[PDB]
RNA sequence: GGCUACGUAGCUCAGUUGGUAGAGCACAUCACUCAUAAUGAUGGGGUCACAGGUUCGAAUCCCGUCGUAGCCACCA
RNA sequence: GAAAGAAUUAAAUUAAUAUAAUGGUAUAACUGUGCGAUAAUUGUAACACAAACGAGUGAAACAAGUACGUAAGUAUGGCAUAAUGAACAAAUAACACUGAUUGUAAAGGUUAUUGAUAACGAAUAAAAGUUACGCUAGGGAAGGGUAAUAUAGCGAAAGAGUAGAUAUUGUAAGCUAUGUUUGCCACCUUCGACUCAACAUUUCCUCUUGGUUGUAAAAGCUAAGAAGGGUUUGACUGUUCGUCAAUUAAAAUGUUACGUGAGUUGGGUUAAAUACGAUGUGAAUCAGUAUGGUUCCUAUCUGCUGAAGGAAA
RNA sequence: AUAUAUUUUAGUAAUAGAUAAAAAUAUGUACAGUAAAAUUGUAAGGAAAACAAUAAUAACUUUCUC
RNA sequence: CAAUCUCUAAUUGGUAGUUUUGAUGGUCAUUAUCAGCAAAAGUAUCUGAAUAAGUCCAUAAAUAAAUAUAUAAAAUU
RNA sequence: AUAAUUGAGGUCCCGCAUGAAUGACGUAAUGAUACAACAACUGUCUCCCCUUUAAGCUAAGUGAAAUUGAAAUCGUAGUGA
RNA sequence: AAUAUUUAAAAUCAAAUAUAUAUAUAUUUGUUAAUAGAUAAUAUACGGAUCUUAAUAAUAAGAAUUAUUUAAUUCCUUGGAAUAUUAUAUUUUAAAAUAUAAAUACUGAAUAUCUAAAUAUUAUUAUUAUA
RNA sequence: UAGCCUUUAUAAAUAAUAAUUAUUAUAUAAUAUAUUAUAUAAAGAAUGGUACAGCAAUUAAUAUAUAUUAGGGAACUAGUUUUUUAAUAAUAUUAAAUCUCGAAAUAUUUAAUUAUAUAUAAUAAAGAGUCAGAUUAUGUGCGAUAAGGUAAAUAAUCUAAAGGGAAACAGCCCAGAUUAAGAUAUAAAGUUCCUAAUAAAUAAUAAGUGAAAUAAAUAUUAAAAU
C-alpha cells in the first residue's frame, strides 16, 4: 500500500549516500520467504526509482490476477527521498526540492514474488522477465531450490552458515564490562556496596 | 533562494590524558558532556562533568564491582597501584607536605594561627 | 533612566474657576398618515478612565502606577 | 506453618530536567520534605584544557566570613554545552595614591558599577543615488569539459491496426549513441544578406533491393545497399526561420570559429542626438518602441592560382 | 427558674504527612522516594476528565505457633 | 524706520566637501545543538536542520510556643 | 492593396502601460525628415559584354610606412594553458 | 539423444600448506567463448610498419593477440641431483660412443656499487711551519 | 598574528622518532585449588562507535482462510455465520546522514626497554617568505552516483624536481642531478623492425577480436556442469 510512498511525519530532505555493497556476506533481504517464485537483482547495486518499481509492479501484475489466488509480494521499499535541482538552475544557492522516493538495492536482493494457486513456472519466469525490462539494473529468476546470490558471481547456501548460541559464546571469552558485573553479583561486593 | 547555512564549532570534549601517563594535581584528564566516565579515586569533577586529578600520580581508567556499568578514571600513587584498590586494604595516601628544616621558618609557621 | 499634559455613556459631547449622575445623538415600541417617512413621546446605559487622602461634604485638588504620544537625559 | 520487617532481584531514565538539540541523570543530576535563604560571599589562585593575539573553560590549594548537617562534610549560583560587545569619551560611588610656588582645591589615578558599537575585533559624533558624456590603474584573480535537456537508435511490447502486439503504428518505465538545441561549468576575455564554397551521410530526388490478411494495377507506406549527379524563384519581415504564391525529379539534414567582414555589405544588434510608453523624488533607467548615426590595412611567412629562371640528365 | 455584674468562648477556612509526579519559591544544605506508557474496570464519563489495580520472594532478622 | 558692523536663530543641491560594507534577488554577517565528520580531536561549501539563543528564576508563610492561676515564699516550692 | 504582403492606408477597442499648454484633435502650406503606393525610367537585377582614360605591369631616376625575440617558417591526425 | 536450469570451489570434489600425524582438524587454491548491438563531418590512425603459417623442403618461419606460467625439463630439499637438449672436441664406422661447456634470460635511469675529483661536517692519521 | 622556513647558541639534556613488552586463554614443568617459568594460540595495556553487521528501542515498509476490537453487508427465527473494512496484537520478513543492542582494521595514545646520536625534541636571541594553489587515489557534501565542475578530509607528486617509462605529457608508474667516469647490480617500463633488449611451456581466439585510452541492455551461435 504505501511502499512506493512513505508516511514518515516529519518530511525532509536527505543526503544522497551510497548503495551498499555488502562485504561481509549479508544475504539479508536476498532470499525467497513469501512467495515460490522471485526476481533477484544480478547486477552491481542500483537505485531503483519508485516509478520503476510501480511498472515493474504493474507488469508483474498483467500475469498474477488471471491466476487463482494469485499474489505478488513487494520485498522492498522506496525509503529515500530523492531532492532535485533543475537543469535549467545555477549551481550552489541551497538544495533541491523533492522529486520522488528510491530504494538502494544491493547486488544479491529480491525485489518480487509471487505464486498462485494454478500457476506454472514458465510463466511466472517470463513475468519476472518483463518486469525486469522495465527496471534499471539486470535481474534474475530465483527458485526456492535455486541458491542465493552474494557477489555478481559468487553463491551461497543459508542451510550451510552455522548456528551459534552467542551468550554461551560470551561466557567462555568475556569482555570486561560482563566480568565486572559478575563481580558485583558476587558477595563481597553485593553487601558492601551501601546504596 | 534561503539556506542554512549555520553551525557551532566542535567543543573539543575527548579524553585529555590517557591510561598510564604521569599527572600533576589540576590537571584535567576528560572533557565531557556528562558523567560518561565518573570520577574515580584521587580524582575530582567539575560543574562541565570535567574529570581533573587531586594528586600527582598516574591516570588509570577502570571499572569498579561496587558501581557496574559505569567507566571510572582515577589516579594511582604509583605505577606499581592497581588503581581498582582493594576494598579491605588501607587508602594509599600522599602526605604531601615538607618539613620546615630552616629555624627562622619553623618559627614564623608556630606563630601564625 | 528623569519631566510633562490628556483617556465620562454603545456614538458625540458636556461639565471646568468644588456643595449635579444631565444633553441631544444613531438605535427598538406606540402616535399620526390613504400608505410610507419626516416630526410629536416611550424609556434605554454611565463604577463620571484603574484607584487611595485633606473639607459632615472633591467626577473637580492633592496623590501610586496602568495607558497614549510626546519631552529630556545617556547616546561612548 | 503464619505475620511483620529488612530488603534483594528483574525492569525502567520511554516520564522528569526553567528553555533548543545532543550527551548525562533512579548511586538519580528527577521528585517530595525540614532548616534556610546562605556560597547568586571577600583577597591570592597554581596547574591544566582550549588557544594567533584579544578572550574563553575546568580548577587543587592558602587566607576572611556565612548557611545547612549528629557527623563526615557540602555550597564561590542553576546536570552540562547558548543567554553576548573591546578600547576611547562621559557618568556614579568608594579608595587616600598624586596634588605643577606652599596650603586647600581642581584634575588625574586605583577599586566597584553604568548605558553599544547586530556589517556583532566595534573605521566617524555625523554620509544615499546616477553616467549610453565619462576617465585612470589593473584583472579577465564563440573555443574546451559535461550531456540534464534536445536529436537519433536499440531491447522489451501495453495498446491501436474491420480479425492478428511486431504491414503500418509502439504509452509510461529500460539500455545506448550524438555533440546538431536549451542549459550547467568557468581552463579559456556579432545575427542576416552577397560571393565562393569544401566535407559528412543520419538519403529529399535519381539507381539496385526486402516486407507490405494492410504489395491486383497505379499511386503509396516501411526497411537494406547507395554520397556518382542533383537538390528554387518570388511577396512579407533585418531576420535564419516562418506564412503564402508559382514551380520542380527533389525542393534532405548537418559540419566547416552556428565556413566565409586583412573577400563585399551593414538591414538587425550596437555609444554619443532626440522622442514615446512604463520605472524613479530626481539625475536617469528598460530580457521596451521609434528616426538618425565611424574603423582602416600597399601581403613578410604559410597556403592556393597562374608564370618563369636555375638544376643532376 | 430568673435578673445584674465579671469573665470565658464563637472571627467558625482546608496541609495532621518529613507529604513524594495536580498546581505553587527555579540558587544552598540535610533527609527520603520513584516516574511514564499501556492494559482491566468503575455514577454522569463517551477516543479524550477522576480513582483503583497490573513482575519475582530464594536466603536473612524479629514475632506468634504445630 | 531703515542701513551698516558684532552676536544669535530659521532656511538651503542655490552652492561646496565627502560617502555610498562584504555576501545576494527584501534575505546572510554574533552565539549554542546534531548531522555532513570517514569509531581520538579538528573538518568546508549560498550544505540539511519541525533547529535554538540575544534569556529566565531571589529577598519569602510571619509572630507566639518554660516558671506560668488565688495566697505565701524564693534551697528549685 | 499584391500571383503571394510580419511593410502601407482604412476601420474596430480588454488603451500590458492614451488624453488636453511634459498641451488634445483635425486641416492648407512648407520639409534633402521617416514609412508606403502608382507612373515613368532605367546595367539595380535576369547576366553580364564591349569601349575610353588614370593606375596596375616593364625600363630609367628618386625613394616611404606600420611590423619585426631569433628563424633552416609544409599537409594530416593525435597531444597540449 | 530430449527437455530445463546454472555458469558456480559457498557447498561439493580434487590439489597444496600448517598443527597431532599412513588419519583428523584448520587454512589456501581451481568453474565459459565468439559474433552482432557499434554510429559525422580536413585523412587510414594499434605511435607507425605490420602481426593469426604451410606438408613437399630447407644448418632456418609458424602471433608481434588473450589467459596462466617458466627461465632448458623432472624429482628431492634459493640449493643440489637426474634427464635429455644445444654447441664443441676426440675416437670409431653422414652416424654411434666418450667428455667439456651453457644452463647465473636480457635491455633499462642523472638509482646503488665500483672507479676517480670537489666542498662541508664527524672520527682517526701523516707532512710542513687557540702547535 | 599563529602554522610551515632560516641563522646563531644553550644544557645536572634523550625529554624526539620507530618498534617491542603490557593482555586473555590453552598445554607442559616446578613450588604453595593459587604463583612462576617455558611453548603455542588469539587482530593481544587504555580510549573510540565508522565500515561491516543488525532490526533491539526510535523512525519507516510488507504479508497472514491467525487472534481481538468495532463497522458495512447477509441467511434463518434482537440472537448467528460468512465475505470482509481499518486499528491493535501475534508470527515471519525488510532499511536509516542526523538508529546502533554486535562490531574491525586504520587511528588516538602511556610507561619502561631496544634501535636511531656524523640523529632528534625543547628552550633562548634574531631574520623571512607565504595566506590565488593544482592533479592523482580513497571516503563524502553539492550537482543528475554529470563536468578538466564545486566544497572540504587523508596521502603523494607538481608547485620549487632535472632523469627513465606512460607515442607526445606540471600533477600517473619509477626515481631525487656536487663533478666526472661507464665495469657491475638494477627500478618502473620494455625485448619482430622503426628502437636499447628473448627464448620457452600449456590452453583459448579466427573476429585483425585484439595488439598502453576495455561501449550497455539485449539478440544469435556454440562450450561446460547439473
Ligand atoms: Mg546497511
Ligand atoms: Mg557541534
Ligand atoms: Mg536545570
Ligand atoms: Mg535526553
Ligand atoms: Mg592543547
Ligand atoms: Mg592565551
Ligand atoms: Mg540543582
Ligand atoms: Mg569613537
Ligand atoms: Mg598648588
Ligand atoms: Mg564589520
Ligand atoms: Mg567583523
Ligand atoms: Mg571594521
Ligand atoms: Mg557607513
Ligand atoms: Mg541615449
Ligand atoms: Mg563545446
Ligand atoms: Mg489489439
Ligand atoms: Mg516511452
Ligand atoms: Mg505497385
Ligand atoms: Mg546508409
Ligand atoms: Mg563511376
Ligand atoms: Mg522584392
Ligand atoms: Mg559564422
Ligand atoms: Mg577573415
Ligand atoms: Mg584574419
Ligand atoms: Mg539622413
Ligand atoms: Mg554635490
Ligand atoms: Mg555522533
Ligand atoms: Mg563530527
Ligand atoms: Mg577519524
Ligand atoms: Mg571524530
Ligand atoms: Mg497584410
Ligand atoms: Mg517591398
Ligand atoms: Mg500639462
Ligand atoms: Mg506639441
Ligand atoms: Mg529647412
Ligand atoms: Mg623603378
Ligand atoms: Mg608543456
Ligand atoms: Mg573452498
Ligand atoms: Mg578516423
Ligand atoms: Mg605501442
Ligand atoms: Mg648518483
Ligand atoms: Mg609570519
Ligand atoms: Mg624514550
Ligand atoms: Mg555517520
Ligand atoms: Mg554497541
Ligand atoms: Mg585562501
Ligand atoms: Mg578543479
Ligand atoms: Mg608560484
Ligand atoms: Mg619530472
Ligand atoms: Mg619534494
Ligand atoms: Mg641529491
Ligand atoms: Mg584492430
Ligand atoms: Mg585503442
Amino acid at each position: 500500500k504505501h511502499e512506493y510512498a512513505p508516511r514518515f511525519k516529519i518530511v525532509q530532505k536527505k543526503q544522497k549516500g551510497r548503495v551498499p555493497v555488502r562485504t561481509g556476506g549479508s544475504i539479508k533481504g536476498s532470499t525467497l520467504q513469501f512467495g515460490k517464485y522471485g526476481l533477484r537483482l544480478k547486477s552491481e547495486g542500483i537505485r531503483i526509482s519508485a516509478q520503476q518499481l510501480k511498472e515493474a509492479d504493474n507488469a508483474i501484475m498483467r500475469y498474477v490476477r488471471p491466476l487463482n489466488n494469485g499474489h505478488l509480494w513487494r520485498r522492498l521499499c522506496t525509503n529515500v527521498a530523492v531532492c532535485i535541482k533543475g537543469n535549467e538552475t545555477r549551481m550552489g544557492k541551497g538544495k533541491g526540492g523533492f522529486d520522488h522516493w528510491m530504494v538502494r538495492v544491493p547486488t544479491g536482493k529480491i525485489l518480487f514474488e509471487i505464486n498462485g494457486d494454478d500457476l506454472h513456472e514458465k510463466v511466472a519466469r517470463e513475468a519476472f522477465r518483463k518486469a525486469g525490462t522495465k527496471l534499471p539494473g539486470v535481474y534474475e529468476f530465483v527458485s526456492l531450490d535455486s541458491l542465493v546470490r552474494v557477489g555478481l558471481h559468487s553463491f551461497k547456501n543459508p542451510k550451510d552458515d552455522p548456528v551459534k548460541n552467542f551468550y554461551d559464546e560470551n561466557a567462555k571469552k568475556p569482555s570486561k564490562k560482563y566480568l565486572n558485573i559478575l563481580k558485583s553479583q558476587e558477595p563481597q561486593y553485593k553487601l558492601f556496596r551501601g546504596r | 533562494s534561503r539556506t542554512s547555512m549555520k553551525d557551532s564549532a566542535g567543543r573539543r570534549l575527548g579524553p585529555k590524558k590517557y591510561e598510564g601517563q604521569d599527572v600533576s594535581t589540576g590537571e584535567i584528564i576528560m572533557r565531557q558532556r556528562g558523567t560518561k566516565f565518573y570520577p574515580g579515586e584521587n580524582v575530582g569533577i567539575g560543574k562541565d562533568h570535567s574529570i581533573f586529578a587531586l594528586e600527582p600520580g598516574v591516570v588509570r581508567y577502570y571499572l569498579d564491582p561496587f558501581h557496574p556499568k559505569r567507566k571510572f578514571i582515577g589516579v594511582a600513587l604509583r605505577r606499581d597501584l592497581k588503581l581498582p584498590s582493594p576494598h579491605f586494604e588501607p587508602t594509599v595516601r600522599r602526605f604531601g607536605r615538607f618539613e620546615l628544616t630552616n629555624k627562622r621558618a619553623a618559627y614564623k609557621e608556630e606563630n601564625s594561627i
